[PDB]
């Protein structure tokens, strides 16, 4: 997975994020865009399958914008999941979910995300509506292990996540960091826009043979939430 | 690259009839024998078994909506409340 969170030279934040998965034959036709209805209004926005409840991506107009990445975990035994989630913990993609449903800002979805106790590692991604309102929560089953901020006055305009740790080196072997930086490199503070964005996560192999959808969006402008499905 | 269906999801209504416009989108016979056969041939059936036992049983204890929404999710596909909620935490399996 690759997600980018970015800010242009106005100030305006940009969120996107590509969705890799096996199986992806079959995911790509069950891709569908939810709007959460809640009280006669549109409470939130998300991309996901059909059977499938959670959210690896969704966006609470004019609040925040989230997607979820995977990191590797200690390995987990089907008996303490279960009792994981008897012990009070959420699977990741259930946090986001409620945090798009409960969090009134974007400060408390960081503060939601960061905190609670999760079944599984995960990197969460989150975009706001106000200059800087961007992060990279990396999360251990406990709680926040780091929290990567977006840096616009010092030249940090854009935070890239992959599926390792960003003050690690990436695997030779999957390495679609470097090229998510190029390519965000190339286009420039200044060009950044939803359409540009989509232009750098087509970029190969931040899109490749396993890449099932792509997500740009902004908080701000809701209306401009927009998926598409890759290799179809 | 074509876009994916907008759907809309009520939350006003029960958690176990919210999802059935949207299940009706893909063929749902050809999502339940999907279902169950890479379930099936992943999870063995003992195990399958044992953990639709705990969520049937625990299910006011469990988190929610998402239980009770993958209880109608898998009543609707006649799947298995194990394999429906087997899929729905397949990243935490990982
Ligand atoms: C991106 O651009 C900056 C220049 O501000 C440079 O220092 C950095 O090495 C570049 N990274 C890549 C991966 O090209
Ligand atoms: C979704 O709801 C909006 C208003 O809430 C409505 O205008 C639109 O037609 C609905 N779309 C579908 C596919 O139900
Ligand atoms: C599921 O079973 C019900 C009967 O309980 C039937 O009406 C429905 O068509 C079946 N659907 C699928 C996808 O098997
Ligand atoms: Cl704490
Ligand atoms: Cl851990
Ligand atoms: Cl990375
Ligand atoms: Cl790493
Ligand atoms: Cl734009
Ligand atoms: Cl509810």
């Amino acid at each position: 997975c690759t997600s980018v969170v970015a800010q242009d030279s106005r100030g305006h934040i940009y969120h996107g994020r590509n969705l890799d998965y096996p199986f992806g034959d079959l995911l790509r036709k069950m891709t569908v865009d939810v709007q959460f209805l809640k009280n006669g209004q549109i409470a939130f926005t998300g991309t996901t399958f059909i059977g499938y409840v959670g959210l690896w991506t969704g966006q609470s107009p004019y609040k925040f914008t989230v997607s979820g990445d995977e990191r590797a975990d200690k390995g987990w035994w089907w008996e303490n999941m279960i009792a994981a989630l008897f012990q009070g913990h959420s699977p990741v993609s259930w946090l986001i979910r409620t945090t798009l449903s409960e969090s009134e800002d974007f400060e408390a979805s960081v503060y939601k995300l960061a905190k609670t106790p999760l079944i599984a590692d995960v990197y969460y991604i989150v975009g706001g509506t106000a200059p800087g309102e961007g992060v990279v929560v990396t999360r251990n089953r406990g709680g926040p292990a780091d929290i990567w901020p977006l840096d616009p006055l010092n030249g940090a305009w854009f935070r890239v996540e992959t599926n390792y740790d960003h003050w690690k080196p990436v695997p030779k072997s999957d390495d679609r960091r470097t090229p998510a930086i190029k390519a965000l490199n190339a286009t420039g503070q200044a060009n950044l826009s939803l359409e540009a964005l989509f232009q750098v996560l087509s970029v190969v192999p931040v899109c490749n043979k396993i890449t099932v959808y792509t997500t740009v969006m902004s908080a701000a402008t809701p209306d401009k939430y927009m998926t598409r499905i890759r290799n179809l | 690259s074509p876009a994916p269906p907008r759907v809309n999801v009520s939350l006003d209504a029960a958690p176990a009839a919210r999802w059935l416009p949207v299940l009706r989108l893909f063929d749902p016979g050809l999502l339940r024998a999907a279902v169950a056969r890479i379930v099936g041939d992943r999870v063995p059936k003992w195990v399958r078994d044992v953990i639709g036992k705990l969520v049937a049983e625990m299910e006011s204890f469990l988190p929610q909506p998402y239980t009770e929404e993958i209880r109608g999710i898998s009543d609707f596909l006649n799947l298995s409340l194990a394999d429906g909620f087997i899929v729905n935490l397949a990243y935490e399996a990982s």
